[PDB]
């Protein structure tokens, strides 16, 4: 049916607001080029370790 | 106790065959008791609660 | 750079086998072993795993006889002196994917897939870490690009592996109808790795819990035959002429 | 008395060297458990002796085979599993306790006179148990096996004008490989002897005056028996022992290890992080505090300069901490400053830990530096505090 | 008396040694089980492991051989001894009294076709391997301590106390022996 | 007489002790 | 060289005695002393640990966030 991990990941993201606009901030910052060398990585990383661990708890109920 | 002193303690002999017994069947009565522990904590997980077992086409 | 280098980090999962009393679940390791042997055997060794190892543990003695049966070993030199093959028998290791380590970097770009024998146990948070990495392919951040060969994975170190996503949706089928999401497989092939990387965990296990109960009525014992010993020190009067 | 009869066998010449130094040897009746970690100690030679011995029965040492006998060892032999983590975990429970013994012997100035060669012998003995344990830890011919001896070995290449000459003649060749593998097998079979030896030394140089105490003083009016008052310590001790040896190999057998000793060796990459293991760390935090290869080696010669230098110090004449408040102070830094730098040896070599690994290297040796200034001006005590 | 550690029974109570031996008696049961499971533990480390004894059991077919002579063929370190005798050797193999012989046994009852004779080729003695054609009754001489066999693989004298082992062979056509 | 008494309770617990060792009861 | 002492000793057999109850025994009274003697010896050993530890920690964080476009 449907991957119950990437619904989890979906259903948490109520609480990982803020990483999540600090990204899309980080984003906007950085859409201009200066020469290839801005990312987001730091941001990426808080925001994907605020949704791994609201969805590590759950994930292993809905399996079997 | 002095009445078990009159018939395990009086003599060594009979003190380590008493504690040679008591080591054998302690172990036994607590590997049974772990076992049993064991047992009702892992339920439906054991090798011989596999649905298919025996069942590879 | 900075953060990429070292890579995320996993999330704690509640494996089954995790707690002093708790065991593997044999059927999850069943199910992990029909996705390793349908998705990862074609690139991964398990060199250190015979088919007599599963016997007890995932399938019947028939069973992982016929298994082995399926495959073709090599063997010999017979009496005329040449190699031949044979049917595959329960004492054999499971097959290599390729015929040296060279040939399989050669087979993928370079890059060497490890034996995953001891990957659990070769890997800091090891379960976690197999389980995180293969449900955690994804797109990569803003302003970082992953050159051709390579895909993005936030937690392998530097975020670009030369695997392929290869837990795909149904991309194995089930003997017992547990439905093969990526999840799914995700934890049970987690399950048989960690079963391969310890395969002594129960009894290990159960060893600790019980000696480990019975060291501690020896402790109570001790202590107090020492007090019983010291207690005609401990308690004596002593009477001394000094006072300063 | 005329020993015309046959008393106690205990007594007699088959016995008697053994009742003198084992049953009836005075002890002092105010020993703390802090002087239960000697044969705690002991226990533990004996049980990685024996527990080498038999893993020997299966090991390989060869480069194409060492990794895989490991494996055959934990997989295949009964109750070789337990054999491994035992001798794995026994090594750690050995520096543990012989840690514990030498903070014991510091706190309480156990080097003192006139105990000063049972602490020198007890250096000797420091060092030979370093040595066996790297080399053991290089023959399962990991990722950490193999990059950690390149290094160690390459230690001898601080030398200027022989330096590089003894690192290829300790290699066996141009680089590590199954002559440095095998070599080091040999050595791993003979060094835990000589550590016998060095310990039976130890034993009878402690016995030339016997113990020190808690106290600090003079014991010789209240001295007991070591049968049965100590052995009876000393079993709760073994005890208590067993229960946390027995916690770390059946539950958390690989929490003191690091997972790259899982991957068999590749002379061809270094892996990321690379560290000894955690007994070590100290001596790593202050071999990369000094930014010198001879520096690094010079630092680590002079750790054990110090060791071996501190009892022949002019100090006090007291002894014990509980009477010395500023010494006691001080020993409590020297315990914090060496649980950082075991910290530190596990970090990455980048700021800021490049400045507190020096200023954690330069605590270390100001202890050993300040003991001296203050024996010498606490001489002077016993004259300006007067009744 | 101090009583800091140690509260004493009232004067003239009754001594307690009894109950103390008992409750010794309980940490001397775990002292004596766990010396038992140490040692245990070493001495079966020594035994056979699981690879050793994965590799037990197996099977291999054979054929023919020209009368008088013998081939040693293999298996997993037990070398098996194949002859094709003469009649004149099965004759000289069926005269001899039974009462004579250590291990007393028939020619019939240790062999399925009169023309072969199939046996491991180890001694019964101490492990070593029987010379053919060799010692002074035809059939096997052991170069370890001088024991000797027959035609049948009897033994007849020396220190081997039983006859050549015989395994379970057959034959699916004329040329076709297996094991 | 006690000698002779001793020496069977020794007897008794060296046979105890045998069968706690070795456990013999799939061969009995 | 032997001592030369002058003392009486009086003690009392071991089976006349209570053995294990004097452990809990005014046990408020044993965490009072130990925390009151020791307490300037737990803070010389527990202090520069955490405080480094702390440190090093906040300045990793740091600069982490500096690099961070
Ligand atoms: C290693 C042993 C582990 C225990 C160590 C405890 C220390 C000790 O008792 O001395 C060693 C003790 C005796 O050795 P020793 O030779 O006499 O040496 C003494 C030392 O010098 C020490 O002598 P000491 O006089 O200097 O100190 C004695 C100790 C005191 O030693 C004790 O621990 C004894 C007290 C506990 C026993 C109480 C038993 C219960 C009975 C209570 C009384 C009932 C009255 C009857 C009522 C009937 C109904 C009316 O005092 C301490 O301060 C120890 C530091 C710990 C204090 C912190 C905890 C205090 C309690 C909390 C505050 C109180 C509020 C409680 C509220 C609830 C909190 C949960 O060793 C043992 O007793 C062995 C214990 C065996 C336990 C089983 C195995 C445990 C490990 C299992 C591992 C599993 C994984
Ligand atoms: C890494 C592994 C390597 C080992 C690291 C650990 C090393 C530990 C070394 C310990 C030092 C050994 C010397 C012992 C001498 C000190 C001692 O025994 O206690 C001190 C004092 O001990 C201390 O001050 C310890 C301070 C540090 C304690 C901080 C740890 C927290 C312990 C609290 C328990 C856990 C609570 C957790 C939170 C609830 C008092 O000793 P005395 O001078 O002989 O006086 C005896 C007392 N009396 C007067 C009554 C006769
Ligand atoms: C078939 C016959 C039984 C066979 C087993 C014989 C051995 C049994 C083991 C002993 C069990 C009894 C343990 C003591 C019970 C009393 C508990 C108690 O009150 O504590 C005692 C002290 O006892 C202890 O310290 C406990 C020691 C127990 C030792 C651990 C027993 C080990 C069990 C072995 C079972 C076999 C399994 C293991 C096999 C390998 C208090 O001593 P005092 O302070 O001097 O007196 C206090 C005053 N008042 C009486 C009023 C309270
Ligand atoms: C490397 C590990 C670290 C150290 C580990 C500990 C080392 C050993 C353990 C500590 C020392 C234990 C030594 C135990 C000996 C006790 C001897 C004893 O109790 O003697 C009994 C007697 O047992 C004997 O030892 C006698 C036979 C000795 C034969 C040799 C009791 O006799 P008694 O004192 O009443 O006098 C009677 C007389 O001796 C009889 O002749
Ligand atoms: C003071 C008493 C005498 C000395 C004993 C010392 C005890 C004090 C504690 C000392 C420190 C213990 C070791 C510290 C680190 C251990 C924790 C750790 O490293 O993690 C491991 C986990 O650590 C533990 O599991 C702790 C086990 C403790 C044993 C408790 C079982 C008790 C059995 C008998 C009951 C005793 C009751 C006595 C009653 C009288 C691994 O976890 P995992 O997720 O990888 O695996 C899951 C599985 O559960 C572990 O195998
Ligand atoms: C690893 C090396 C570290 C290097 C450190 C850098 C240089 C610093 C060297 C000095 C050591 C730092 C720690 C010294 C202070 C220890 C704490 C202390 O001593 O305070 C005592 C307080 O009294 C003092 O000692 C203060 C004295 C100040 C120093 C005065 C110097 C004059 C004396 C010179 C004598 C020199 C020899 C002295 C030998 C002891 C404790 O009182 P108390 O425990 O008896 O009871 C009070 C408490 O509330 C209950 O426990
Ligand atoms: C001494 C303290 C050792 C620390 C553990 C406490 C004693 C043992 C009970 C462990 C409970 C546990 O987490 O797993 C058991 C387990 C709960 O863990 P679960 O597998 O996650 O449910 O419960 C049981 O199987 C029954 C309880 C164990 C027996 C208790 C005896 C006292
Ligand atoms: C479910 C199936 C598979 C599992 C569980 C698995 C498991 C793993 C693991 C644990 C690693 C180690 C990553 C690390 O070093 O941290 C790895 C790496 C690798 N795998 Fe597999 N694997 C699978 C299938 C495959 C397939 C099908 C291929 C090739 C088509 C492949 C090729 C590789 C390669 C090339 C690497 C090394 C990548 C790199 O180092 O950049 N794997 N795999
Ligand atoms: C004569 C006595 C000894 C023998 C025969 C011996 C033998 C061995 C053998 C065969 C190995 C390789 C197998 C393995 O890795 O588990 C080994 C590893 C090791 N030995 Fe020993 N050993 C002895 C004493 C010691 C002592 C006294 C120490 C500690 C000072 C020690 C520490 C180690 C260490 C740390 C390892 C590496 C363990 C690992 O990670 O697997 N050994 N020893
Ligand atoms: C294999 C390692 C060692 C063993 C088996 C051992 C054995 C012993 C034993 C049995 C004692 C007497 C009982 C005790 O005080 O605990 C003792 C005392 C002592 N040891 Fe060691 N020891 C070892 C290592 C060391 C080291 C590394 C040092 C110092 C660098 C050292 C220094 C001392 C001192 C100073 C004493 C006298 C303690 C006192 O009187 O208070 N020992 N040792
Ligand atoms: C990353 O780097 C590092 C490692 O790596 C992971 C380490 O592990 C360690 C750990 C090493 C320490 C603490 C010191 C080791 C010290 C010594 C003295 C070992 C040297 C001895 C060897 C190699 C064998 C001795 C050889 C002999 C006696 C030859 C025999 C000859 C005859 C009998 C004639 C450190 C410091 C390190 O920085
Ligand atoms: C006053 O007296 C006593 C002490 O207080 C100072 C003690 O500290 C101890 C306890 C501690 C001891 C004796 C530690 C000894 C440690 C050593 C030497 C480490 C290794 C031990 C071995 C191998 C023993 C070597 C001795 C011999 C004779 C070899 C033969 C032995 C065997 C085959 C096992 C005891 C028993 C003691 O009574
Ligand atoms: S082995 Fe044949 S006679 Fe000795």
């Amino acid at each position: 049916v449907v991957d119950p991990k990437k619904y989890l990941e979906e259903s948490c993201k109520p609480k990982c607001v803020k990483p999540l606009l600090e990204y899309q901030a980080c984003v906007k910052r950085i859409q201009g080029d200066d020469s290839g060398h801005k990312h987001c990585t730091g941001q990426y990383f808080d925001y994907w370790q605020c949704i791994d661990k609201c969805v590590a708890p759950k994930l292993f109920a809905k399996l079997k | 106790f002095e009445g078990f002193y009159k018939l395990i303690m009086r003599r060594n002999s009979v003190y380590v065959t008493f504690i040679i017994a008591g080591a054998f069947f302690g172990e036994r009565a607590v590997d049974y008791g772990v076992h049993k522990l064991w047992e009702r904590n892992n339920v439906g997980k054991r090798y011989e609660d596999i649905s298919v077992l025996g069942q590879r086409p | 750079a900075d953060e990429a280098e070292h890579g995320l980090e996993c999330p704690n999962y509640p494996w089954p086998h995790e707690g002093i009393l708790s065991s593997y679940d044999h059927a999850s390791i069943r199910r992990g072993h029909q996705v390793y042997q349908q998705v990862c055997a074609s690139c991964h060794s398990m060199s250190l795993i015979s088919y007599r190892d599963l016997v007890g543990v995932a399938y019947t003695e028939e069973e992982a006889k016929a298994m082995a049966a399926e495959i073709e070993v090599v063997d010999g030199p017979n009496d005329e002196g040449e190699m031949f093959t044979r049917p595959g028998k329960l004492s054999d290791r499971l097959p290599e994917p390729y015929s040296n380590e060279s040939a399989a970097r050669f087979a993928n770009g370079g890059a060497y897939p490890p034996d995953l024998s001891l990957v659990t146990k070769a890997r800091h948070n090891g379960q976690n870490y197999v389980f995180a990495l293969l449900t955690g392919y994804r797109d990569p951040p803003a302003g970082i690009s992953i050159r051709e060969g390579l895909h993005y994975n936030p937690y392998f170190p530097g975020g670009a592996i030369a695997m392929p996503k290869m837990l795909n949706d149904e991309a194995v089928e089930y003997e017992d109808g547990t439905p093969a999401t990526e999840a799914q497989m995700g934890k049970d092939v987690v399950s048989f790795l960690s079963w391969a990387a310890e395969p002594e965990m129960e009894e290990r296990k159960l060893m600790g819990f019980k000696w480990i109960f019975l060291l501690s009525l020896a402790l109570l014992q001790a202590a107090y035959y020492r007090r019983l010993k010291w207690s005609v020190l401990k308690s004596r009067k002593l009477v001394l002429d000094v006072v300063n | 008395t005329i020993r015309n009869q046959r008393f106690s066998l205990l007594k007699q010449p088959i016995s008697s060297t053994l009742n003198q130094h084992l049953v009836d040897y005075p002890t002092p009746s105010n020993l703390s458990y802090w002087w239960g970690f000697g044969s705690l100690a002991g226990i533990c030679l004996v049980i990685q002796i024996v527990t080498g011995v038999f893993l020997a029965m299966h090991y390989t040492p060869h480069v194409d085979l060492a990794f895989n006998s490991v494996e055959h060892i934990m997989r295949d032999v009964e109750g070789g599993w337990l054999l491994r983590y035992m001798h794995a975990n026994g090594a750690s429970m050995f520096f543990i306790v012989v840690y514990l013994h030498i903070f014991r012997g510091l706190y309480y100035a156990s080097y003192s006179s006139p105990r000063e060669f049972v602490w020198c012998l007890g250096v000797v003995i420091f060092l030979l148990m370093i040595v066996t344990a790297f080399i053991g830890y290089v023959l399962p011919w990991g990722q950490m096996s193999f990059w950690g001896a390149t290094v160690i070995t390459s230690l001898a290449s601080a030398i200027p004008v022989v330096g590089d000459t003894i690192v290829t003649w300790l290699w066996g060749g141009f680089s590590v490989d199954n002559a440095t593998l095998n070599r080091f097998f040999s050595l791993h079979y003979l060094l835990p002897f000589i550590l016998v030896g060095a310990s039976l030394l130890h034993l009878a140089a402690l016995h030339q005056y016997g113990s020190n105490n808690p106290l600090g003083v003079h014991s010789e009016m209240d001295k007991i028996a070591f049968y049965p008052y100590f052995y009876v310590k000393d079993l709760v001790g073994w005890v208590a022992f067993a229960i946390f040896f027995s916690i770390w190999i059946f539950y958390a057998p690989n929490v003191l290890g690091h997972p790259d000793n899982y991957i068999p060796a590749n002379p061809m990459s270094t892996p990321p992080h690379i560290v000894p293991e955690w007994y070590f760390l100290p001596i790593y935090a202050i071999l990369r505090s000094i930014p010198d290869k001879a520096g690094g080696v010079a630092a680590i010669a002079l750790v054990f300069i110090c060791l071996l230098a501190l009892p022949f110090f002019k100090s006090m004449y007291v002894r014990s901490s509980s009477f010395r408040p500023i010494y006691q102070g001080m020993f409590w830094l020297l315990l914090a400053d060496c649980l950082l730098l075991g910290w530190i040896g596990c970090q990455p070599v980048e700021a800021p830990f490049v400045t507190i690994g020096q200023i954690s290297s330069l605590v270390f040796f100001l202890f050993f530096a300040i003991t001296p200034i203050l024996g010498r001006v606490g001489r002077g005590i016993p004259n300006s505090y007067t009744d | 008396y101090d009583d800091h550690n140690h509260e004493r029974y009232p004067p003239g109570d009754p001594s307690k040694r009894a109950f103390a031996y008992f409750v010794l008696s309980g940490g001397r049961f775990v002292y004596a089980s766990v010396l038992r499971l140490l040692v245990l533990k070493l001495i079966v480390s020594m035994s056979a492991s699981k690879d050793v004894l994965a590799l037990a059991s197996l099977e291999v077919d054979l054929g023919s051989i020209e009368p008088g002579t013998t081939v040693t063929v293999k298996w997993r370190g037990k070398p098996v001894f194949i002859r094709r005798r003469t009649e004149d050797d099965i004759k000289l193999a069926n005269s001899v009294d039974v009462g004579s012989l250590r291990d007393p046994q028939e020619d019939s009852v240790r062999v399925k076709n009169p023309e072969w004779l199939v046996v491991v080729g180890v001694c019964t003695h101490l492990g070593c391997i029987p010379l053919p054609n060799a010692g002074d009754y035809g059939g096997w001489f052991c170069p370890c301590h001088g024991s000797h066999y027959d035609i049948s693989g009897r033994i007849r004298k020396g220190p081997a106390p039983y006859n050549l082992e015989v395994p379970t062979y057959s034959f699916l056509e004329e040329n076709k022996l297996l094991i | 007489t006690i000698d002779i008494q001793a020496a069977a309770g020794w007897g008794i617990a060296a046979a105890a002790g045998a069968i706690w060792v070795v456990q013999p009861f799939g061969w009995i | 060289q032997p001592v030369k002492l002058k003392a009486v000793v009086y003690a009392l057999s071991p089976f006349q005695q209570k053995i294990m109850t004097g452990l809990w025994k005014d046990l408020p009274e044993k965490i009072h002393h130990k925390v009151s003697e020791n307490w300037i010896s737990a803070t010389l050993l527990v202090t520069p640990v955490v405080g480094t530890y702390w440190y090093a920690q906040y300045f990793k964080e740091q600069e982490k966030l500096e690099h961070r476009f």
